[PDB]
């Protein structure tokens, strides 16, 4: 089939009707990213010839070909450290959360750590730790950081996270109650604080709801890991095909280079052992070039990981579409097997209604515009109201500033405007 | 380290430096302990041989034979091998040899040879391409010179008994011209049980320690073992995806015995900078310290560095946690890394922390931009 | 130590070009690795078998060379690039970025030129020497829930004031300080105080 | 040249498919660089090397 691009939708635009959300949807929507991958290393020497020293009495005759290979490779993967350290290490103490969880109705235990757990993971880092699965010279290094070392700076991004907000992102921690830190976050999307508290309990119901679908879909589908299983997979396909090419002839008699040297004398083996030399060298410097520039794509998110921890969770993010989808209230840190999950809580405005609107409204010949938000009317009446969540005010002096008068404004209408201090003098 | 990096000084840091091998303690010989002597004084002392578009097939099996008898006899006028040395062969076995045995004019000899162009070579007498063993021949001018009319001539390794039928003139008095007799070995290397092989007698089997070992010319070092390898009763061998071999039934026992090449592994040398100190901590990668003041590891056995059980910021980084550094009257040490000082922040739902001052901090942050604009001039370079 | 990356890029540089110097001096399996002795020594029928092994290593070599140069120098366009992001946002403005431009809250940056590379003095504000206060969400006065315009309510204990979020400076909470928005029953964690009217 | 990125995108990568092209001519110390002008001129033993 030719593929849809999405279903159509004309817009209701005219130059008087705004959609105003009346309601909003708090979201959690995951975001993954690599951050490392397997530190390999290599004796080019024991991978080339392997025990036999009339084979590197030849291989010399290459010089450093054999010892870059061994720098690059080490270069690699000390840079696997420095992409894990980058990316978690943005906290300087290992915050840990009070005993007493009152955080103003939000159900964090399914993201702080787990104390049942040998490691102590979360609960949605043990499903991200599920859903994620030589002889020859070749070698694996271990990370510097331990999945557990890993578990206790998520566990301390999160637990500043939640109990100081940004605040550990610039100095010392600062407490402040987790309502008044969401408080903060709508006013920094341009909701007003009121719209927090006048709905916390739908709003903790919404985030308590979302981070039980982030459980559901990392249990039923394993295809959510695709970004590091993709990973743990590119970087067992190179070792793989690297092994593989030891079996391979390039011209020589054999690929077992001890079945060249048990039939043949050292005037006849050095023709055929160079050409074992010439293949494995070749075969090599091809998984060392392949490497790199898979080494420096995973590098470049690993920056971007790092970006995303000092941006979503360290602060909050005016950058559209960066921290998850919607408008952007702030991000739970969780490892996975080489890399990091984001949790992106987000704001998503949810159930409009269509209203009629102006630009300016004229009182005695003065054309007043709104501070704050929009002027709106359900078709008898004019209000005020903020941009992202209908909440209708009485228009006034309070709400709205004077510029000019009526003549200089396209598309301006005819009201009062309410001016408090007049009943409050003439009662 | 100062080999490895080709340099007087070395800053403090950890170096991967050279690997740590288990040697072999002695060479391990098997062979099939048959004692039969092979047929070779048949083929190369018998009375007719045959016309080259004829030429018969000595099957030789179930034998010993030493190749140096015949590579040092004065009797041949070549001995040219191909896939095998003729110093090698005494080293080295088989699961079949044959002997094709045949006379032709001696202006012909270079066509018995693998691939060669020639009429023997395609309508009678092709050697494979990819052949493997000798060419053995001599001047018969002594005994096939009568003159002698009979020996005759018109895919590789097929025999094909206007005419179809010519035959050369050997007079005694003809070098080229004259009668040679030609044998060719052919060497049956299968993975499969041998039965001709070179006169070198079998040791006594070593197990668990490490050794350099030969099976039927199944040269390699390593420990060998009983094993779980429940091998089906017509296999010889088992690999590795390297094609490697990874073991061996052997051929007079005929148990399964596992091969592990000698316990190996990677050496990183750990030191402060010899700007500070010349002592050093070695750690040996991926071993258990059991084939090796020593410190077991999750990355390897470490040697020469103090466990010290506090934490502290890493220094030098081995691997799986654990760092080391120079620190009092003064060694190396190595520790579990701290992850930094431990903070309960004093939540609770009605408290807040207000800043009641500043600091304005000035941080440095420094981004490379542009490295050397390099130029290599390819034809120079390579062609000076 | 302070200069590790510039210094970095320097010294791979460096290594890199030695490293292309040195093997020229390998043999690559040629009777020598100084060209004018195969051509002195052998004629230029037999000595075409050894030049053509020393063409193979040093064209290996040479290419070798520039992959990692290739594949370095996209390192260092990755780091350009960003240095022209902190130039233009940094420099040339002042970041909401948490951590972008140094850490603390950003004021502004100045770049300072070094050998291959940029040096920016980020200036950034860091709060300092907390004090704790009892805090609340709103205020009930006539039954009217009050929220702050600006910053957030505290108390020292005995009294309610509100202040900015960044900076402890203690103002009386007024009608100007503060918005309405319903009344006390809605609110979890209200507290009751006057509100003064100006 | 406002174009300049986009069309440069497109010269480079056909710059490299025509220099892959070539070098289908170069000899690389071979006889011949056509295939079959080894295959029709020498023997299958002899043209392997
Ligand atoms: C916070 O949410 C968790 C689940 O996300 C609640 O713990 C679960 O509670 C149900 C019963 O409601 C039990 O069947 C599960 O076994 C619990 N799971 C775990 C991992 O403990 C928890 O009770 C909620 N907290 C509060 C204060 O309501
Ligand atoms: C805003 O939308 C939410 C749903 O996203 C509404 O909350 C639901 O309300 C119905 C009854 O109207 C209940 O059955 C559900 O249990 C509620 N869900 C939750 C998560 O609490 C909410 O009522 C809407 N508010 C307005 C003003 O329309
Ligand atoms: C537009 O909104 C206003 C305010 O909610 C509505 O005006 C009120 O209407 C009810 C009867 O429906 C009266 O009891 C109130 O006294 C009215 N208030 C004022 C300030 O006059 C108005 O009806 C709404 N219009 C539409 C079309 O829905
Ligand atoms: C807003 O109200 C004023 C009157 O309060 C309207 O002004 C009148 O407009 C008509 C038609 O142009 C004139 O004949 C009158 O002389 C105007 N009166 C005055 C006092 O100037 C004005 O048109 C209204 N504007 C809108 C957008 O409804
Ligand atoms: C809380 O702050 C208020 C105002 O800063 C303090 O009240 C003042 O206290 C001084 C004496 O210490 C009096 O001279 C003022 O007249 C008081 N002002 C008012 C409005 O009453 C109060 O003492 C502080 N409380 C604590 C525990 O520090
Ligand atoms: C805030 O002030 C109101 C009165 O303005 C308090 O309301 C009284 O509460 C008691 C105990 O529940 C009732 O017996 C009274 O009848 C209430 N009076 C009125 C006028 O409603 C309220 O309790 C105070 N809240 C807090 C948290 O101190
Ligand atoms: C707004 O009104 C128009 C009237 O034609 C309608 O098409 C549109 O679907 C409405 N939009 C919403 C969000 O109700
Ligand atoms: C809006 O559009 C209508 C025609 O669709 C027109 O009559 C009216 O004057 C326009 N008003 C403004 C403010 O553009
Ligand atoms: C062939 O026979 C002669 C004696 O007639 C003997 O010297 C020689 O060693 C024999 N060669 C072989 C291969 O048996
Ligand atoms: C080989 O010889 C040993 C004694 O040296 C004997 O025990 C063994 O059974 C023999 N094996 C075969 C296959 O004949
Ligand atoms: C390095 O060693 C020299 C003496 O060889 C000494 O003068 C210098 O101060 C040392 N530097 C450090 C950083 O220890
Ligand atoms: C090391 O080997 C010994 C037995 O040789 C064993 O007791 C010990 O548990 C091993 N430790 C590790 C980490 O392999
Ligand atoms: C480290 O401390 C533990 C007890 O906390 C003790 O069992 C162990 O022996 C100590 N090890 C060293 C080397 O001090
Ligand atoms: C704030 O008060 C709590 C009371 O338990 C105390 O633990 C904490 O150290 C105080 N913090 C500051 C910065 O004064
Ligand atoms: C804060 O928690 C205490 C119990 O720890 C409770 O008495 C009080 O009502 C709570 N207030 C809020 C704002 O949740």
């Amino acid at each position: 089939y030719t593929m849809s691009l999405g279903a159509e939708n004309s817009v209701a635009y005219s130059n008087n009707s705004i959609a105003i959300p009346t309601n909003f949807t708090i979201s959690v929507t995951t975001e993954i990213l690599p951050v490392s991958m397997t530190k390999t290393s290599v004796d080019c020497t024991m991978y080339i010839c392997g025990d036999s020293t009339e084979c590197s009495n030849l291989l010399l005759q290459y010089g450093s070909f054999c010892t870059q290979l061994n720098r690059a490779l080490t270069g690699i993967a000390v840079e696997q450290d420095k992409n894990t350290q980058e990316v978690f290490a943005q906290v300087k103490q290992i915050y840990k959360t009070p005993p007493i969880k009152d955080f103003g109705g939000f159900n964090f235990s399914q993201i702080l750590p787990d104390p049942s757990k040998p490691s102590k993971r979360s609960f949605i880092e043990d499903l991200l730790f599920n859903k994620v699965t030589k002889f020859n010279g070749l070698t694996v290094l271990p990370p510097l950081l331990t999945d557990e070392m890993i578990a206790q700076y998520t566990s301390a991004l999160l637990a500043g996270t939640i109990t100081s907000g940004w605040t550990f992102g610039a100095g010392a921690a600062l407490q402040i109650p987790f309502a008044m830190q969401m408080a903060y976050r709508f006013n920094g999307i341009g909701v007003t604080q009121n719209v927090l508290y006048e709905n916390q309990k739908l709003i903790a119901n919404q985030f308590n709801s979302a981070i039980g679908k982030i459980q559901d879909s990392l249990s039923s589908t394993a295809s959510a890991l695709g970004k590091l299983q993709d990973v743990v997979n590119q970087n067992a396909q190179a070792l793989n095909t690297l092994v593989k090419q030891l079996s391979s002839n390039f011209g020589a008699i054999s690929s077992v280079l001890n079945d060249i040297l048990s039939r043949l004398d050292k005037v006849e083996a050095e023709v055929q052992i160079d050409r074992l030399i010439t293949g494995r060298l070749q075969s090599l410097q091809t998984y060392v070039t392949q490497q790199l520039i898979r080494a420096a794509e995973i590098r470049a998110s690993a920056n971007l990981a790092a970006t995303k921890m000092s941006e979503c969770v360290l602060g909050q993010s005016k950058r559209v579409d960066f921290c998850g989808k919607g408008y952007h209230l702030m991000s739970f840190p969780q490892s996975a097997p080489h890399g990091v999950v984001f949790l992106h809580v987000t704001y998503v405005p949810a159930q409009e209604k269509n209203f009629t609107t102006a630009p300016a409204i004229c009182h005695d010949g003065k054309a007043h515009f709104p501070r704050e938000g929009v002027f709106v009317s359900n078709g008898t009446h004019w209000f005020v109201t903020q941009r992202n969540f209908y909440e209708p005010q009485i228009i006034t002096t309070d709400n709205t500033f004077v510029s000019g008068n009526c003549d200089v404004v396209i598309g301006i209408v005819n009201n009062t405007v309410y001016d408090p201090l007049q009943p409050e003098l003439d009662s | 380290t100062k080999c490895t990096l080709k340099s007087f000084t070395v800053e403090k840091g950890i170096y991967q430096t050279s690997n740590f091998r288990v040697q072999p303690t002695e060479s391990i010989v098997r062979f099939p302990n048959i004692t039969n002597l092979c047929p070779f004084g048949e083929v190369f002392n018998a009375t007719r041989f045959a016309s080259v578009y004829a030429w018969n097939r000595k099957r030789i099996s179930n034998c010993v034979a030493d190749y140096s008898v015949l590579y040092n006899s004065a009797s041949f006028s070549t001995f040219k091998c191909y896939g095998v040395s003729p110093t090698k062969l005494n080293d080295l076995c088989f699961t079949n040899v044959y002997a094709d045995s045949f006379v032709i004019r001696g202006d012909e000899v270079r066509q018995i040879a693998p691939g060669q162009t020639g009429k023997i070579a395609d309508y009678n007498y092709k050697l494979p391409d990819d052949f493997t063993g000798c060419v053995i021949a001599w001047n018969s001018n002594n005994l096939d010179s009568k003159g002698n009319y009979n020996y005759l001539y018109r895919k590789p390794f097929e025999r094909d008994i206007y005419f179809p039928l010519q035959s050369y003139g050997f007079q005694p008095t003809n070098v080229g011209y004259q009668p040679y007799r030609v044998v060719v070995l052919s060497f049956e290397l299968l993975h499969a049980p041998a039965t001709v092989c070179g006169p070198k007698k079998s040791t006594n089997l070593v197990k668990n320690k490490c050794v350099n070992f030969n099976f039927n010319g199944l040269t390699g070092t390593g420990v060998l073992t009983e094993s779980n390898k429940k091998f089906l009763p017509f296999q010889q061998f088992g690999r590795d995806i390297a094609d490697t071999t990874d073991a061996v039934r052997d051929p007079q026992t005929l148990e399964i015995l596992d091969i592990t090449p000698c316990s190996f592994g990677g050496v990183s040398v750990i030191t402060p900078g010899t700007n500070t100190s010349n002592q050093v901590a070695v750690l040996y990668q991926g071993v258990n310290c059991t084939e090796v003041n020593v410190f077991q590891t999750r990355a390897g056995c470490l040697i020469g560095a103090e466990h010290v059980n506090n934490s502290y910021e890493c220094d030098i980084p081995i691997g799986a946690g654990i760092c080391a550094s120079y620190q009092t009257s003064q060694s190396i040490i190595a520790y579990t890394m701290s992850l930094g000082a431990e903070n309960s922040v004093a939540y609770s739902n009605n408290s807040i922390a207000i800043p009641t001052n500043f600091t304005i901090s000035v941080t440095t942050e420094i981004l490379p931009v542009s490295m050397t604009k390099t130029s290599v001039d390819c034809t120079m370079y390579i062609c000076g």
